[PDB]
């Protein structure tokens, strides 16, 4: 039915030198998407 | 800065010989406190009459220097009394302990050529207040040397106006304290300790602090007689045992209700707080129905948003959460509050005062009455009606009649909620309740003069003003001790629109203090504060000020709330006005900061801290990769973006810093901390360089010591 | 048969300004009774 | 008392003494153990007998206390610790509700009532406090710490005022430095 493979832990470090983005909110709340804290695509 | 009358400036500039006198008004301990006797003193060579009060000369040898800075702390002042006087030596020696926490008010008075007092202060056309506070110590040094002149000096130690902030002033759920009953000595006796005259008749906090842990026996009208719904398979056969219907049967219930007396909190935004159960009970016949009244927040409250039944809120956070358990509506994007249950598919809106919500869920049903706090609100009608019928078990067990929950139990200024549980085989016990409440209604003072207190506000300045003007749960500071215009301007400064992000990026808008999903609400600072009144008001004020980096100072009797900000009209000081002493020091190496750890509760997930670290890559590269963290308070901030902008702003501001300290004559009297100074000094190449006053010390001689601060370009909140 | 409903926790703060009483011992040791730490009836 | 012999005998002696607020001193080769008690026969010291210099200071503001935490072990609860807090409501009201707790060693005490009486007594005693220090000639040799002193000084209202020694220093010239300690009224264990 459904199988999950897990590895690692999300990194909560944020670089405030670059402009703010919604990807940070998506990444910092455990949303499903592809990217890092400084650049996250939330699907 | 404290502006002084124009005539005062003219006299100070023109006259080179100022006959300053310090007027001391001291409070003597005595019986009949309403008859509070004052002893007045002055170090002038002759008695000074000021507003019908004669300040006797002598007995005052010296006065220390008042000092203040941008960090809130209890300033201290010590003044000496001649030890050869008999009255003063007796008072200090045999009563120097009873003098503790007694008021003292030192005034700085310039005397005209005719012996009159020059009206410096524009607020009263009188002297400029120099100090105010309460004595905190004593001490006398009788030094006797043979073949010489002895010495006898009396020293009085004092604390400045902020010593009044050590008080803890928070409504306490205990009935005796709330109603103002006297400290019980044997039997009880009413007194006049109530915060409000109408509290004495408010028995609402009755049954507050008690622990009824008994093996009660209940009579349940069930399972003893009458028709039973059991039909045998055979057509004629029947179940002759009669039960499953109303008839008494013994049943032992081991209840254990421990209602303690905890300090009620204060909330200034959309924050999640627990309940403080003040009344607990179960129906007379059915133990499965339990009434528990929880106390939330204080004062008129905009209403409840949602209730957390044992860590499971009644509304699901997202689409995903709804599958795990039953929910009603979303919070992620629709952001609806609890008020959808009564009005299905309505808009987002807080709860309603005196309205019942039937939260139907698996494991049982829950009935919740939301009683918003109010200065004058009636008793809980449901509980009164039940009491009139003696429906409460503990009412009959203790024998109380219809007064067990009487109409006089009108909980005043407390946003309590009555929750009726239906204990079943699924909800086998009473789970701890928490709720998401909007903050207290807060006054906002428009510049024109009109006010509005119809909603809570996220502004830090106005939250602090409300906390500092309420006697019942804050610092009893009257509004007439505040410069309204300056406070309003600062509140505007903290309301500057921030453009680093869009309003569509934060989905949980309703649960971060945003009352509208479209209108502009990108304030530069937004504090959702929980003011736990258990702690000292000093700590609460410091915690609020640390959120936006403000500073509160009280020099000359006015309470100034100010924030490091650019000014287009700084005070111009030239080096030749200085006493010539100068000291420029560099602190950038010590104060370089390039990262900050932000532990902030994020409403998107059940309110819990996220250990989020904000760092500036460029600063770390300049720092050779070394980590330098500045401790920054994120307790009062729930909006991620405001927290990030605050962190980045502080990190930027911590890159250029110098301390410049010099002195200035009495001409420049009234230089408050955090004031804009335009210091011009051609030898260094400075032409109106912009500084900010960090530390100001006032001396009795008139020398005004200063410690200015230098900042990098456009690092302030105002402009970039 | 037997059912128990619980709520809160006993408050161990004692006001020593008042004269001593056995109710304090009953309350502090978890005896079954009605009252506060400063006034407890142990049954 | 349980005396864990692993710890230094110094620590054990200090722990025993802290229980009842006693004190042990070794001056002149005598191991004198004493406690803050009222005395009806103090040594009479006058200002003139004292050296010229005098110094009276107040410490009430710093040492005001209104609460105490008592982690006393209870035999009833299988000898487990109870976190019991004793506070004086009147003192807190006089303290503007501020909490001022004094670290009090409740170990080696199992009777709850003795612990409560000890806590209340210490809280009462910690309400009035001054430190009077001066210098006395070698004539007054042997003034042990925690000794009763009746200091009389006409310029003040003191006539045989009751003080308690707190720090005696002996020099080779004979000058003896003293630091007395003033207390409230009838706040001693011995007093009524």
């Amino acid at each position: 039915t459904t199988q999950y493979l897990t590895l690692g832990e999300r990194q909560k470090n944020v670089d405030v030198s670059m402009q703010a983005s919604s990807g940070e909110l998506s990444y910092l709340r455990g949303d499903k998407g592809i990217g890092n804290a400084n650049s996250f695509v939330p699907r | 800065m404290k502006k002084i009358l124009d005539s005062a400036k003219n006299y100070l500039n023109t006259h080179d010989k100022l006959k300053t006198a310090c007027l001391i008004a001291l409070e003597l301990p005595s019986s009949s406190g309403s008859a509070a006797t004052y002893i007045y003193l002055t170090d002038y060579f002759r008695d000074v009459t000021y507003n019908g009060i004669l300040y006797r000369s002598g007995k005052v040898k010296s006065i220390s220097s008042h000092k203040q800075n941008r960090q809130l702390s209890i300033g201290s002042l010590s003044f000496t009394i001649t030890g050869t006087a008999e009255d003063e030596v007796l008072k200090l020696v045999q009563n120097g302990v009873s003098f503790l926490d007694r008021g003292i008010t030192i005034h700085q008075a310039i005397i005209n050529e005719e012996g009159n007092i020059l009206p410096v202060d524009p607020d009263t056309d009188g002297p400029l207040l120099f100090f105010r506070g309460r004595i905190t110590g004593g001490g006398i040094k009788d030094n006797v040397n043979t073949s010489g002149i002895g010495t006898s000096v009396i020293t009085w130690n004092c604390s400045n106006q902020f010593y009044d902030f050590d008080r803890v002033n928070g409504r306490y759920t205990d009935d005796a304290s709330h109603r103002g009953l006297e400290v019980v000595n044997g039997t009880l006796q009413p007194s006049n300790g109530a915060k409000r005259p109408e509290y004495q008749e408010d028995y609402g906090f009755f049954h507050s602090n008690k622990s009824t842990t008994i093996l009660a026996k209940y009579q349940v009208k069930e399972e003893r007689y009458k028709l039973q719904s059991k039909k045998k398979l055979f057509g004629l056969s029947r179940s002759y045992s009669l039960k499953k219907y109303y008839e008494t049967v013994t049943k032992e219930v081991d209840l254990d209700f421990n209602l303690a007396a905890k300090f009620i909190p204060v909330v200034y935004g959309v924050q999640k707080i627990p309940g403080i159960p003040i009344f607990a009970d179960t129906e007379l016949n059915n133990p499965n129905i339990v009434y528990v009244v929880y106390a939330f927040a204080e004062g008129e409250i905009d209403g409840f948003l949602d209730f957390y039944i044992g860590d499971s809120p009644m509304i699901c956070f997202d689409e995903t959460d709804s599958d795990t358990r039953t929910c009603f509506g979303r919070k992620k994007i629709v952001g609806d509050t609890m008020h959808r249950l009564a009005a299905g598919t309505s808009t987002s809106q807080p709860s309603v005062h005196g309205q019942e919500y039937k939260y139907n869920d698996g494991n049982g049903d829950i009935r919740i009455w939301t009683f918003h706090g109010k200065p004058d609100q009636t008793a809980a009608q449901v509980l009164v009606d039940i009491a009139k019928k003696k429906g409460f078990y503990l009412q009959n067990q203790n024998g109380n009649g219809p007064e067990y929950w009487d109409s006089r139990y009108k909980l005043l200024d407390t946003a309590y909620a009555i929750v009726r549980f239906t204990i079943n085989e699924n909800r086998t016990e009473i789970p701890e309740i928490s709720a998401e409440v909007q903050g207290k209604k807060v006054k906002v003072y428009n510049s024109d003069g009109t006010i509005k207190a119809d909603k809570t506000s996220l502004n830090g300045i106005w939250q602090l003003m409300d906390y500092l003007t309420s006697d019942r749960y804050g610092a009893d500071i009257t509004l007439d001790q505040f410069p309204l215009q300056k406070v309003i301007s600062e509140a505007k400064i903290l309301d500057i629109i921030d453009e680093s992000y869009q309003t569509s990026w934060q989905p949980y808008w309703r649960y971060v203090g945003w009352n509208d999903p479209l209108s502009e609400n990108r304030q530069i600072v937004q504090l959702n504060t929980i003011l736990d009144t258990s702690e000292s008001v000093f700590k609460n004020v410091q915690g609020i000020l640390e959120s936006f980096g403000g500073a509160i100072n009280n020099l000359s009797g006015e309470y100034r709330i100010t924030v490091e900000k650019y000014s287009t009209n700084p005070l111009r000081i030239n080096f030749l006005d200085t006493y010539g002493d100068l000291d420029l020091s560099d602190t950038t190496g010590r104060n370089k900061f390039n990262s900050v750890q932000a532990s902030l509760v994020d409403p998107a997930l059940s309110w819990k801290t996220n250990s989020i670290t904000f760092y500036n890559s460029k600063f770390k590269e300049q720092d050779k990769g070394l980590d330098k963290k500045l401790q920054l308070s994120f307790a009062n901030i729930t909006n991620y973006y405001t927290a990030r902008s605050y962190a980045d702003r502080e990190l930027k501001k911590s890159r250029y810093s110098r301390t410049l300290s010099f002195s200035v004559p009495y001409k420049f009297i009234g230089i408050e901390p955090n004031d804009p100074i335009a210091f011009t000094y051609e030898r260094y190449g400075w032409k109106d360089k912009f500084f900010l006053v960090d530390e100001v010390e006032n001396t009795r001689d008139g020398k005004i010591n200063l410690v200015l601060q230098e900042y990098g370009e456009d690092v302030f909140i105002n402009s970039e």
